[PDB]
RNA sequence: AAAUUAGAUGUAAAAAAAAAAUCUUAUGAGGGCGGAUCCGCUUCUAAUAUUUUUUUGUAGUUAUUAUUA
RNA sequence: ACUUAAUCUCAGACAAGAUGUAGAUUUUCAUACCUAGGUAUGAAAUGCAUUUUUUUUUGUAUACAUCGGGGGAU
């Protein structure tokens, strides 16, 4: 009378992207379009409502404004809202106002102080920059370790494990005494460590893969649950499971490394990124 | 009173006299925003389908796997379902610690911190 | 006759903001 | 194919891209230049109208996503980074989170008359009012369960500003009408007092306050900088109460004059108002939950901290 | 206790086709019969309404699952 | 019924889950083991209590079905 289906319970634990994602060459165009639809019908820009007269911001803001040939803002190019030439609104094809590159390159370039306490304009070459922001692409992403969390920051990262081989998610079976909400946490801590800011979404599974019996050879009915990690490291040391090496990998690479059933039965948690 | 004057100033501007007229197009130069607004309207489709078509995947996943729970005995001696019977109750899903603000807080970024990743993270 | 208004917005600009955590968003 | 032989012969959209040579040589500003002289003006000259004289009038107005609209509104400008990370981490997580498994071939529940009706044998049953609304005096909205086809979002935020004192010192309400610009990049709208108080010095029908709506991208940005960067300021911040809700998914709550002006648009030129002007104001999230419990639900999803109170 | 603001119902929105019957109408067939459009009886067709009625059909599209190649 | 005067009753029900208690020591299940079976270990199954409408208890069905003041015991 032994049962036939051994029920298990596993973990998909990930990473969320931390990072918004490319903007498509349309979506970059067409908000440049849209801010220069927005310099025509906006209210002009009354820097006394900010800046008052003959200060260390007032000469700072006539400066830098100058440059930009009195347009107020930074992200715009050059455009006149009023005047015989209002209407060359439009950018020609292949430009590089409208990218996001140059846009930053310019906001920071506003943003160093270009007039000393007394009211003087620093010489070009005592002109401190400004810290620039930090590169999307991290030293994980050249040199593609898999073993670190902050690699491809715009994706979501997968925690795989090796058995003694093959690859899956922290799995174990589910006791009489726990649920699978409970019985989840307790073997990530048992394969992975305690050393991981996990949060197990809920109690509902996002996930399942059965294992038909061999007519015999017990059947196993694996639930998935979705795990959110927020800071730490897996750690495969002392785990109780035949664990060897683990891994954090993208939704492409899961299946690459795992099998085509293992992975159909996954895919539909799969988010975009 | 110099100051009040700065603030009505600042309105005498965004006064319906004050405010920039209505644009005036061309037709070539209408036909190119018809255009564009054309593609954008579509492109917005484009990606509320497939978000539309995730959010509807990653549900029916959880109703097989429901499915399938609702239907299994187990483990040991319990009752057809009880894991599914557990598995949908509601204990402190709406109630103040249900989500960690450590996850909510964090947004997503153009680009990342001077640490990306916190691995020396310890409990 | 119902009359058309139309929308009074002040001028908006463009702006970086680096939190304390080093990240810049815009 | 037949069915392809009835689509236009000759389409725009399936045209080579444009050569780099005529790129080139295509220079908008050198034509106004060359042309020495204005070219003559087209002869389709329809402007909208100001007014809406009716469905039937020979003018008539164009929608306001017609460019040349009077109530048109520049499109975005760029992608709310609170949107961008609702809709990819937060959207199935909510969903997860709150499902409730409905088995296959579950009938559809029918929704009972909430206006009840009389019913018996009594022949004045037949023609009877139907009853009042139990319990509330007004029906309250069912909430409906987070699907995959409804997930809480946010719709719209109110801003508003009471100042009573401003009926003796008018110029409490020109500032209390630049600070609330400033801070959601729109112009509010003055309201006016509806009661008559003599302890408090209420008088009615006179200008109070003022209130602005930010809508769409302008709601999720404010959000933003509520959350990480005016919020996390507040002296001895607990959170949002967690009694917030008016029972149909709006939060609201209330900021001091002194966590204003945390508002980086108004701490830039702090200096250009008055001394002891600028006001609190009184922030209302509209969102398209329908519960209580799911609205406190939703914000927490975007780091909002709630308190017991 | 008493100031302002925000809220406070639900459903539907691809598309139907067809048979008979209960009435009611018609400046419909210029219907037929008595005394073209006047009148009380009158069949037929059509329209509105009513049956829980006899049913037939309920696709296509996107996705999931199962078999099949 | 609506409105008017006065009076009376109710303000909660079920399913699941959880929490314990004496058991019988049979079956299933998980681990420490031994050598696929037994050996144990616990857990469940089981009977009666027991908690439950905003609670550190969710769901269904319902008008979320109730709030302060005052007198007591912790
Ligand atoms: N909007 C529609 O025409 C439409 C069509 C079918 C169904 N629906 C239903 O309504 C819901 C919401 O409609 P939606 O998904 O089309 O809204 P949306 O998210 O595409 O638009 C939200 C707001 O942000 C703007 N926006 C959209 N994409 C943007 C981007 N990439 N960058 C910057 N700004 C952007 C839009 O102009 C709009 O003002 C849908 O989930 C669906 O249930 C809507
Ligand atoms: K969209």
């Amino acid at each position: 009378s032994s049962q036939i289906y051994r029920i298990k319970s596993g973990v998909i634990l990930t990473r969320p992207p931390l990072l918004t994602r490319d903007l498509t060459p349309f979506e970059e165009s067409f908000y440049f379009y849209q801010k220069r639809l927005n310099e025509r019908l906006t209210a002009p820009f009354r820097k006394d409502f900010y800046f008052k007269k003959d200060t260390a911001a007032d000469l700072d803001w006539r400066i830098k404004l100058k440059e930009r040939h009195g347009v107020p803002a930074k992200d715009i190019g050059r455009y006149n809202p009023r005047g015989r030439m209002a209407w060359n609104d439009e950018v020609l094809v292949g430009s590089q106002t409208s990218s996001r590159k140059h846009m930053v390159e310019k906001l920071l370039a506003d943003a160093e102080m270009r007039v000393s306490e007394d009211g003087e304009e620093i010489p070009a070459e005592d002109r401190v920059p400004v810290e620039k922001p930090m590169p999307r692409r991290t030293e994980a992403d050249e040199k593609g370790d898999v073993k670190r969390l902050d690699r491809a920051l715009d994706k979501t990262l997968y925690l795989v494990v090796k058995k003694k081989a093959k690859w899956m998610f922290p799995t174990g079976v589910v006791p009489t005494d726990e649920g699978l909400h409970e019985t989840a946490a307790r073997i990530l801590a048992e394969s992975a460590g305690v050393n991981m800011n996990t949060w197990i979404v809920g109690r509902v599974p996002v996930a399942h893969h059965v294992v038909r019996p061999v007519f015999l050879k017990k059947g196993e009915k694996i639930f998935f649950l979705k795990g959110r990690i927020m800071a730490g490291q897996a750690d495969l040391t002392d785990n109780l499971h035949d664990l060897v090496d683990f891994k954090w990998l993208t939704q492409e690479e899961l299946r690459s490394t795992l099998a085509e059933e293992y992975f159909h039965s996954v895919k539909g948690m799969f988010a975009e990124r | 009173d110099p100051r009040i004057i700065n603030i009505l100033r600042h309105f005498a501007v965004l006064s319906p006299k004050r405010i920039p007229p209505p644009l005036r197009f061309g037709r070539n130069r209408y036909l190119r925003h018809w255009t564009i607004h054309r593609a954008w309207l579509l492109f917005r489709r484009q990606q509320r389908e497939q978000r539309e078509r995730i959010l509807m995947q990653q549900h029916q996943s959880m109703s097989n796997a429901c499915e399938e729970l609702r239907n299994t005995e187990g483990p040991g001696t319990r009752e057809t379902g009880y894991l599914y019977r557990v598995a949908m109750l509601k204990n402190g899903v709406y109630g103040l610690k249900s989500i960690p603000i450590e996850y909510a807080s964090r947004a997503l970024v153009e680009t990342p911190g001077r640490q990306a990743w916190n691995h020396e993270w310890k409990r | 006759a119902t009359f058309v208004p139309r929308h009074r917005r002040p001028y908006q600009f463009t702006q970086l903001v680096q939190l304390s955590d080093g990240s810049t968003f815009t | 194919i037949p069915d392809l032989a009835e689509l236009e012969t000759r389409s725009a959209l399936d045209a080579p891209i444009p050569s780099e040579e005529d790129k080139k040589e295509f220079r908008p500003w050198k034509r106004a230049a060359d042309r020495k002289a204005r070219l003559p003006s087209s002869r389709y000259q329809y402007h909208p109208p100001k007014y809406n004289r009716g469905p039937l009038h020979p003018i008539q107005s164009p929608p306001s996503s017609d460019p040349i609209a009077r109530d048109f509104v520049p499109g975005p400008f760029n992608m709310p980074r609170l949107k961008e990370t609702f809709r990819t981490v937060m959207a199935s997580d909510l969903m997860t989170l709150a499902y409730i498994h409905t088995p296959p071939g579950t009938p559809k529940k029918e929704p009972t008359e909430r206006l009840r009706a009389w019913e018996g044998d009594s022949p004045y049953f037949a023609n009877r009012a139907r009853r009042a609304p139990r319990g509330a005096p007004e029906l309250p909205i069912r909430e409906r369960d987070i699907s995959f086809r409804n997930i809480p979002e946010i719709k719209e935020i109110t801003v508003s500003t009471f100042v009573p004192l401003g009926l003796k010192n008018p110029d409490l309400l020109i500032v209390a009408r630049a600070v609330l610009l400033a801070m959601t990049g729109t112009m509010p709208e003055m309201t006016r007092s509806k009661n008559n108080v003599v302890q408090w010095q209420l008088q009615a029908n006179k200008p109070a306050g003022c209130k602005t709506t930010i809508y769409g991208n302008a709601a999720w940005e404010f959000m933003d900088r509520l959350i990480h960067l005016v919020l996390p300021r507040i002296k001895d911040w607990k959170g949002v109460p967690a009694s917030t809700g008016d029972g149909s998914g709006n939060v609201q709550f209330g900021l001091n004059p002194e966590d204003v002006q945390l508002f980086p648009e108004v701490e830039c030129n702090y200096d250009m108002y008055p001394a002891k002007m600028i006001p609190g104001c009184h922030i209302a999230i509209k969102t398209t939950a329908t519960s209580d419990r799911q609205a406190k639900l939703l914000l927490q999803s975007l780091g909002v901290p709630f308190y017991s109170n």
